[PDB]
């Protein structure tokens, strides 16, 4: 359209608020599904620290 | 089709549990298509098998009468040579087309069979590791000028071993 | 190059496309044939022991 | 690139070749004008320092070691101008720059269409038959028997009467 | 960690894990148990899985698969079954770590006589 | 057309045929499907 | 710093023998100066010469040629590390080879003569 | 139209010769050089500097723009391979020594580095993946007449 | 068969009386009558071999090579009406004469059984050959280039006969599938040796190795579009077809006496197919092409296996038909600027913008670009050398390699470019030219769609 | 996304904006024809820079064949117009 | 790059879509760059993997951050360094509907496969945090180190 | 219009001919087409026979 | 089991169908390049379906189209395996490819 000259342009909104639109729909797709999946990333399961457990069990001659 | 040729193992086909609050897209997708595109592709079909019918037409399979072999045939002389080489080409034919029966079968078991095909499609394997110690111990190393001659000389040299072997 | 395009695909259509309809025709109402099996009182000819309808027409007229 | 160089070259040119060369090489380096422009003005200064010396030996012992200094402390990957050598434009329309001569070959069926361009074609070709004769003798008569020529064409002396050698010039297509 | 104990520190102590029944099985039970199937030859072979992907922890996986297929466009429907599965596979690469932790204490035992 | 429409060009379907039908046949009977020795061991003469 | 090569040649500034101002090095340069440009007029002479209804002849592309298609052998004498090299590239390689080829059918011949190498499915070969 | 006059000839031993040949390929004596006289079929087809075609000034409006050679400009005996769509002899701003030795340099290091690391590899502190049925040995073909060694597995 | 030559021996009487204005097309369209009453041998319903009489015979090898000459016929004609225009009648009349005697000569030998008449025919080939290069090329070296071509050719045809004799005098005759029905074996002696040398040594010459491969070249360069078709074509295939047909009887000898020619034919391939990159003549990077291809061609038929022999048969074809084409294009790219020079012309596809399409279709087929026979017959035909050995791969990827190469060299350095500025003699593409393109090209397509004609005897 | 071409009104206002914005020695009133080294006594290093800048202004490039000829700012625009084929 | 800047003000639908493919490509957590790529990650340490490849593909992993932001930063973060005249036009739909619907693709497919697809394989969820969290933190290592250079 | 014309002439059609090429030349064939065994569970039924079928054993916790 | 190996020849013919129009005369006539991205569109609508099927059934397939050859126990024919991997790669390439054609 009608260039510019070491200005500015006059911009439309359309395209800078679907610009917006997709920045801000990635944000809240990514904060729902880490609410919903927060151990995605951490894991619901503990791994453990040896010399936790027993020689009782695992039977072991000292 | 000849499907004691061609087993075609049975189909345990499983059963619908549906179970939610939401609908099957495929049930109206395939109920669209077969209303829609198999019906005049029927339609038509039947025409086509009817006009078949109305002025229909054999046509029979050619049986090659046997013959003499190489053996009962005097070297110098030819048409006996003649009449026993090509009947024994036709043979070779067949147990080439025999082999790749065997090979589309054993792909289908294989996969029809999916993932259990190390227990479950063993079987043919070994119909196709005997075929082929046939076909080896007979067309191995002859040359593309192969034929009945070289094919007896093959037999020949093999059963001489096999019976020095069994003679010691 | 327009010029050439178009008559080499004249001169093909004109005899491929009756040909090809032609060919759609017979295999509709003639048809391919069946496996009959060979009867004891019959020595069935050349033209028999093929299927297509225009191999066993040839295999009948000239071969 | 129309016109063609001399044999030899001077100081004069040697130092703003690499004056240039570096000043790019620097707009590359440091790509922030700001930081461009100052430490063009450096280069400027650096210059204009030795600029008023005259002395065959220093001036070929500075240009011999700003040589050095520049093929070690140039750019690797420097920055390319898009529709010159290197970069990502240079012949991209020649396969689109078709010379005129593939005209004459056309097929009258098709130049019936474009009747006007080809009305003036011909008008334009008879400005050359008629005015070529005499372009050779204006060098043939100016063939200096001196025999020491450079590459450059004199224009018509006479007036009226065209240049000599115009057509591997104009025709040119378009850049497009 | 084992790794480093291993190669800048005791360099033969830390176990091979290729080679984990070098040491009798049951060192140190009296009359030791053994483990379970809870899935038949025929329903893991008619459910037709992969060798890497049937173990110990195969009916948990039956049960997520029916549920998975039935209603499939309502996926995300089996999660209580995912669940349950990556914790019974985190129990098995539990029995996993204690049984190297096993024959890590048995070395030290081993090297302890003498 | 001709040669589209030439049949079994060096008998590579009746040779199909004569195969399905033969392994039918074998199948049946018990027969293996391919014998390693063509030619028949006896009417066949060998020195020492 | 910097050193020349076969393939990176010697840059044009760089090079010592330029900037030289020997008044007989730059008569050399005017004088190839002058046949260059002989050359490019004759040869605008005839890219823009109306009534032509050819092309023009490249004598230098003839010549370049002719000296590498059929002025080679009359040219030709034969000398030592040429009859050399020739031989070499004629015999050596193919020798090696045959003792390759060699070698391996060998190798498989008395394996098979053993009756050992697992053949199955050569059906075709 | 060409002529033998016009075309290549032996090796001149000559001035004489020298400098009809220059002449007739449209340079100048001082300049002439033809190739050594090993008998491998030079001739007299002058030897140009080795150098490439992207070297050449790529502004002047050369009448061969693919290979920037004028008309008669002698031709090199091997422009095969440097019509520039090939070899480059393009000066680097870095040099041929130091380039073949950064580059061996990095890939011995890559790979010594790489044997390292098989020799001393990485593994998490657990032991192998158990299987139900003697490692399934049916699955993996076996065989409904072997027993072999009953792979028993045990809890801890 | 006479329904194939008869024809073909009237289409001379034909030339000779008809009128100018109109023997080229009376001509023209009566061969491609013929091209097409040839196809009747492709009714081979059963395995039983197709025998006419003592004289003559044709087998699954030999149709296709026969059909395939029926219908390079009328291309040479086509090829071979811009040129010699300003001609007289009567020379090109002498000219469309010696084509189809050329014709005949082949049909007659490729079908024939006694291996005696085919030599005479396969010498009987010279004369038209000959003649078409020296009376009508273009430059001064086609005499030595007919002499080379003669000479190495009578030089194998002498001890081929000399053993064609032997046999006959030991063998009681010479016919062939006789010589199978009663072959036998030999006591592998220096005698037998020889022998096996006297009977190959020409198939070779003519079919070329490394070592021979002289006389291809300036044949293909100095002679005209029609002899460097029909050379590429078929005159090579002579050697091939007699070799196989041949080689039934010298078993087991061909084990051991193929070694130096196995080593010589790879080589060979690989050093030209190298030189094809360098090599400025047009004409002469298709020939050296040509030879890197024959001598896959002949390591498949030493070692005799079926799928080597299938092989071979497939990349014959298509090799013949593929450089005819080649050989095509570059006659065309001449009459417009008269210099078979690869670098002067270049750039086009800018005023030729179709031609491009039949020069791109070629090289395709010449790197081996599938579905193409050209690719099923060189993997085939390694396959086999595989099988023979497993160090041969490695010659076989260089050589595909060296090809994509300079294929692409040539495919570029013509079509690629920036067009010239002193080419005003481009005369746009002529129907004709266009239409012989389309003609080598389509016959590709349909035998890559069913290639169960194309495989030979083992199949 | 093609913008229109260049006209020489266009050209020349621009030139002049940008041998305006100079500081060096322009007294801010360029006659077209303003000599640089002749008639405002420049200097070879602010004519070479100011090539560059409209090299950098053009997107283009000026060899220096004819950098170091021009002279005139009419030059400069009558080159610019030879070389993209304007004002038809 | 070199000549080009403020791409966000002058242009922001190609920026923010870029941004979206470049934290994508580093390994957001949740933008279908992650549902492949930290399980591969978890595997990677996970298994017995020579050290040597091990490292060098983590030192990549953080290097994809890198070059990330270095785009980022020398075209949508700068100053307009590139010429005066400007004729943008990125309201046409032929360019600016793929985009949009690649985007909403690259969002989605990821998830929705990776909770579709049967599950092939038997993973790994047993380890330390320090290990199931690498890819992570090395990216956003990635990211910390990039603006410190480019400022 | 356009739409439902272009539905119709390159998706109706070509399904048109190419169901008659499946369900009349290639299911007409041996191993034509090779439908992979479905993927059955404990206690699905089966549309054929197929009686019911068990369960597996305890599943604990 | 009929309406799958439809779709998979659907889309190839789809594809073909430009191609086809390339040899013929209306491109000059039409818009060429709308024309082909929307066969594309629908080509992906139709590629779709195999996932559903088989996210549905988990039933791979195999095909076997056309006999070429015969060539003495070995055998060729235009084989096709709709499995995981390319049932969804035809997928994800057309949803890629119709925008790359816009
Ligand atoms: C088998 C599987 C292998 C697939 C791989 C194929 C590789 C593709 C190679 C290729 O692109 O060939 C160029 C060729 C097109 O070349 P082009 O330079 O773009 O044509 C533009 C014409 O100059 C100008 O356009 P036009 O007006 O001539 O278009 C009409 C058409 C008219 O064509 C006809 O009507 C002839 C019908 C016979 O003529 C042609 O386009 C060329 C014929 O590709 C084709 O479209 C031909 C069909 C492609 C299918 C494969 C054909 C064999 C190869
Ligand atoms: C595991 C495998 C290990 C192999 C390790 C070696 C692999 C690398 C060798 C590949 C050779 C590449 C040749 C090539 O592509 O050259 C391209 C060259 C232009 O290249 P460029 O840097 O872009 O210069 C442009 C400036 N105008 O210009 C050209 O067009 C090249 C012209 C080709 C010349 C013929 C080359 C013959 C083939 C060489 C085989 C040697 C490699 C063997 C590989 C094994
Ligand atoms: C000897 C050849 C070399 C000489 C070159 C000069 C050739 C001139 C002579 C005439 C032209 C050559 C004749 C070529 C015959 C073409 C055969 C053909 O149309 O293909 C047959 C094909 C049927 O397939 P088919 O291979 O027969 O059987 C497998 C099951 N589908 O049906 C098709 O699908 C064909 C497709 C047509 C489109």
């Amino acid at each position: 359209i009608q260039p510019r000259y070491r200005e500015f342009p006059q911009l439309t909104r359309s395209q800078v608020i679907q610009g917006e639109f997709l920045s801000s729909l990635m944000w809240f797709w990514i904060l729902w599904r880490f609410w919903h999946d927060s151990d995605a990333v951490l894991g619901h399961f503990s791994y453990p620290d040896p010399s936790q457990w027993t020689d009782e069990e695992l039977g072991i001659p000292p | 089709w000849d499907k004691d040729v061609y087993p075609e193992p049975p189909s345990r086909t499983p059963a619908p549990s549906p179970q939610t609050s939401l609908p099957n897209p495929i049930t109206y997708l395939t109920k669209a298509y077969d209303l829609v595109v198999d019906w005049p592709v029927t339609l038509v079909r039947e025409f086509i098998e009817r006009q078949h019918a109305k002025n229909r037409t054999y046509y029979y399979h050619r049986q090659y009468r046997r013959v003499p072999d190489i053996t009962e045939c005097k070297e110098g002389d030819v048409l006996c040579i003649y009449e026993a080489e090509m009947q024994w080409r036709r043979d070779f034919k067949v147990d080439q087309e025999i082999m790749n029966i065997i090979q589309e079968r054993l792909k289908a078991c294989q996969q029809r069979e999916g993932e259990n095909y190390q227990q479950n499609c063993a079987k043919e394997l070994e119909q196709f590791t005997k075929v082929t110690k046939a076909y080896q111990d007979r067309y191995l190393d002859l040359g593309a000028y192969y034929s009945a001659r070289k094919c007896l000389a093959k037999q020949k040299q093999r059963m001489l071993e096999e019976r020095k072997a069994a003679r010691q | 190059d327009a010029r050439f395009l178009r008559l080499m695909k004249f001169y093909l259509m004109l005899t491929g496309i009756p040909v090809i309809i032609g060919i759609t025709l017979v295999n509709i109402f003639i048809g391919e044939a069946e496996l009959a099996e060979i009867p004891e009182g019959y020595i069935p000819e050349h033209w028999e022991y093929y299927k297509h309808p225009i191999s066993r027409w040839i295999a009948r007229n000239f071969y | 690139a129309f016109c063609a160089p001399p044999a030899y070259l001077t100081h004069q040119q040697k130092v703003l070749r690499l004056y240039k060369r570096a000043l790019r090489h620097l707009e590359s380096w440091c790509i922030h004008r700001d930081k461009y422009r100052y430490f063009a003005c450096l280069m400027r200064a650096r210059f204009e320092e030795h600029k008023n010396e005259k002395d065959m030996m220093r001036a070929t012992q500075l240009l011999r070691e700003a040589e050095e200094e520049f093929w070690q402390n140039q750019h690797p990957q420097p920055y390319i101008f898009p529709d010159s050598p290197g970069g990502t434009s240079f012949e991209r329309y020649e396969c689109y720059k078709v010379p005129e001569w593939c005209l004459d070959y056309w097929h009258p069926s098709e130049k019936a269409m474009y009747p006007d361009y080809f009305s003036k074609r011909e008008q334009w070709k008879k400005l050359r038959m008629e005015s070529w004769d005499r372009e050779v003798k204006q060098l043939q008569e100016e063939t200096s028997p001196d025999g020491i020529m450079t590459e450059a064409l004199p224009p018509a002396r006479r007036e009226g009467d065209l240049p000599p050698l115009w057509w591997h010039i104009v025709t040119r297509p378009r850049e497009r | 960690a084992h790794l480093t104990r291993r190669y800048l520190w005791d360099a033969s102590v830390e176990p091979d894990p290729e080679k984990i029944p070098s040491f009798p099985p049951d060192l140190g039970f009296p009359e030791r148990k053994e483990r379970v199937m809870v899935a038949t030859q025929q329903e893991m072979m008619d459910a037709q899985l992969t060798l890497q992907q049937r173990d110990y922890c195969a009916h948990y996986l039956i049960r997520l698969l029916k549920c998975k297929r039935d209603s499939f466009p309502n996926f995300l429907a089996c999660k209580h079954e995912q669940h349950d599965w990556d914790y019974c596979e985190h129990l098995d690469y539990v029995k996993r770590m204690k049984e190297f932790e096993r024959e890590r204490r048995l070395l030290q035992r081993k090297k302890r006589r003498a | 057309t001709f040669v589209a429409y030439v049949p079994d060009y060096r008998m590579q379907e009746w040779a199909r045929r004569e195969a399905e039908r033969l392994v039918k046949y074998r199948e049946v009977n018990g027969l293996p499907i391919m014998e390693s020795n063509y030619f028949d061991p006896s009417k066949i003469q060998l020195p020492e | 710093k910097y050193k020349p090569a076969p393939l990176a040649t010697l840059p044009s500034t760089l090079d010592p023998a330029e900037y030289d101002v020997s008044p007989e090095t730059r008569r050399a340069q005017v004088e190839r100066l002058s046949i260059r440009a002989r050359l490019k007029r004759e040869y605008l002479l005839q890219y823009n010469d109306p009534k032509r209804v050819s092309h023009i002849e490249d004598p230098a592309l003839i010549r370049w040629t002719y000296a590498r298609s059929a002025n080679i052998y009359p040219n030709f004498r034969p000398t030592p590390k040429n009859s050399l090299l020739g031989a070499v590239a004629g015999f050596g390689p193919l020798i090696f080879w045959y003792y390759v080829f060699k070698t391996d059918r060998d190798r498989k011949e008395r394996l098979i003569q053993e009756g050992k190498l697992d053949r199955k499915f050569n059906i075709s070969y | 139209h060409m002529t033998k006059d016009m075309l290549p000839g032996s090796y001149p031993r000559t001035p004489e010769e020298r400098a009809a040949a220059a002449k007739k390929y449209n340079m100048r004596v001082e300049d002439y050089e033809p190739y050594p006289d090993d008998g491998m079929g030079y001739g007299d087809y002058p030897m140009l500097p080795n150098r490439s075609q992207h070297e050449r000034d790529p502004w002047y409006q050369w009448d061969h723009s693919e290979l920037r050679m004028n008309w008669g400009e002698p031709i090199h005996w091997d422009l095969d391979m440097y019509i520039r769509n090939r070899v480059d002899t393009s000066p680097t701003p870095v040099s041929w020594d130091v380039m073949c030795k950064h580059l061996f340099g990095f890939v011995a290091f890559m790979v010594f580095m790489f044997w390292v690391g098989h020799v001393f590899p990485s593994y998490q502190p657990v032991g192998p993946k158990q299987y139900p049925y003697n490692n399934l040995y049916l699955e993996r073909g076996g065989d409904p007449t072997k027993e072999p060694e009953p792979v028993v597995h045990y809890d801890i | 068969m006479l329904k194939i030559i008869l024809p073909s021996l009237m289409l001379l009487p034909l030339t000779w009386l008809s009128s100018p204005k109109k023997t080229w097309t009376n001509v023209t369209s009566y061969s491609f009558l013929i091209s097409l009453t040839s196809l009747t041998l492709l009714w081979q319903t059963d395995e039983n071999y197709k025998n006419f009489s003592n004289m003559f015979s044709s087998d699954p090898l030999s149709t296709p090579l026969i059909i395939l000459t029926a219908w390079l016929l009328p291309l040479m004609l086509m090829a071979s009406q811009n040129h010699l225009k300003k001609d007289n009648n009567v020379l090109q009349k002498l000219y469309i004469s010696m084509l189809i005697s050329l014709q005949i000569l082949l049909i007659m030998t490729f079908s024939a059984t006694e291996l005696i008449m085919f030599y005479i025919l396969f010498e009987a080939t010279l004369i038209p050959t000959l003649i078409i290069i020296t009376r009508w090329g273009n430059q001064t070296e086609r005499l030595n280039a007919g002499i080379y071509f003669l000479f190495y050719t009578l030089i194998g045809s002498i001890p081929l006969l000399i053993a064609l004799i032997l046999i006959q005098n030991h063998v009681g005759t010479l016919n062939l599938m006789i010589l199978s029905f009663t072959t036998h074996t030999l006591d592998a002696s220096w005698s037998n040796n020889l022998l096996w040398l006297a009977c190959m040594m020409a198939f070779l010459i003519k079919m070329p190795l490394y070592g021979v491969h002289l006389w291809l070249p300036k044949a293909h360069v100095e002679a005209p579009i029609a002899g460097s078709m029909i050379l590429a074509a078929i005159l090579l295939k002579l050697g091939s077809y007699g070799m196989i047909r041949i080689s039934i009887i010298l078993d087991p000898l061909t084990k051991y006496m193929a070694y130096p020619f196995i080593l010589l034919s790879l080589w060979g391939m690989i050093m030209t197919s190298s030189i094809c990159l360098r090599q400025t003549d047009l004409k002469s990077l298709i020939a050296y092409s040509s030879v890197s291809h024959m001598a896959l061609v002949i390591a498949s038929i030493m070692i005799q296996t079926p799928w080597s022999f299938m092989g071979a048969t497939m990349l014959m074809i298509a090799h013949g038909l593929t450089s005819s084409l080649l050989f095509c294009l570059a006659n065309s790219n001449y009459e417009r600027i008269h210099s078979r020079t690869m670098i002067m012309a270049r750039g086009l596809q800018m005023v030729f913008p179709l031609m491009a399409t039949w020069w791109l279709m070629a090289s395709l087929a010449n790197l081996a670009l599938p579905p193409s026979i050209n690719l099923m017959g060189e993997l085939f035909i390694t396959m086999s050398l595989f099988s023979w050995s497993n160090f041969t791969i490695i010659l076989m990827g260089i050589n595909i390699i060296i090809t994509g190469m300079y294929s692409m060299y040539m495919i570029i350095t013509t079509q690629r470019g920036k067009l010239t500025n002193h080419m005003i003699n481009l005369q746009p593409s002529h129907t004709r030219e266009l239409t012989l393109m389309a003609l080598h090209m389509i016959p590709l397509i349909l035998l890559t769609t069913s290639p169960k004609l194309i495989t030979g005897l083992t199949m | 996304s093609d913008a229109p071409p260049l006209t020489l009104d266009g050209i020349k206002d621009r030139v002049l904006y940008v041998l305006k914005l100079y500081d060096k020695i322009d007294p801010e009133k360029l006659s077209v024809n303003s000599h640089f080294m002749k008639d405002l006594g420049l200097d070879s290093l602010d004519q070479v820079e100011i090539i560059m800048a409209m090299e950098d202004e053009f997107g283009f490039e000026i060899p220096d064949i004819d950098a170091e000829k021009l002279m005139c700012p009419q030059e400069i625009v009558d080159y610019i117009a030879d070389k993209k084929d304007v004002y038809e | 790059i070199r000549k080009m800047g403020n791409i966000t003000k002058i242009m922001p639908f190609t920026s923010s879509c870029l941004v979206i493919g470049s934290l994508a490509l580093t390994g957001m957590p949740f933008l279908t760059g992650f549902y492949s790529k930290d399980l591969i990650i978890e595997a990677i340490n996970t298994c017995n993997t020579n050290a040597w490849a091990l490292l060098i593909t983590l030192i990549a992993t953080s290097m994809t951050a890198m070059y990330s932001m270095r785009i980022i930063y020398f075209v949508t973060m700068t100053k307009p360094r590139f010429p005066p005249l400007i004729s943008i036009n990125e309201n046409d739909p032929d360019l600016m509907n793929p985009i949009k619907r690649l985007a909403f693709g690259s969002i989605f497919a990821g998830f929705v496969i990776s909770y579709n697809i049967p599950p092939t394989s038997i993973p790994v969820l047993t380890m330390p945090w320090f290990l199931k969290t690498t890819a992570l933190i090395i990216s956003v290592l990635g990211f910390l180190i990039a603006l410190e250079l480019n400022n | 219009y356009r739409s439902s014309l272009f539905a119709v002439s390159h998706v109706l059609i070509p399904m048109w001919f190419v169901h008659y090429y499946v369900k009349y030349h290639m299911a007409t064939k041996p191993y034509t087409i090779v439908s992979s065994k479905p993927r059955i569970f404990p206690g699905d039924t089966i549309l054929e026979t197929g009686e019911v079928i068990p369960p597996m054993r305890d599943f604990p916790d | 089991m009929n309406i799958f190996t439809t779709s998979i020849l659907l889309i190839f013919i789809l594809l073909l169908s430009p191609i086809l129009i390339s040899m013929s005369n209306l491109i000059k006539h039409i818009n060429f390049p709308l024309y082909t991205t929307t066969s594309i569109k629908f080509s992906f609508i139709i590629s779709l379906l195999p996932l559903l099927m088989f996210f549905h059934n988990n039933m791979e397939y195999m095909i076997t189209t056309w006999h070429w050859v015969t060539m003495n126990s070995m055998e060729l024919k235009m084989s096709f395996k709709t499995d995981f991997f390319s049932i969804l790669f035809t997928s994800v390439a057309l949803f890629v490819t119709w925008s790359i054609m816009q």
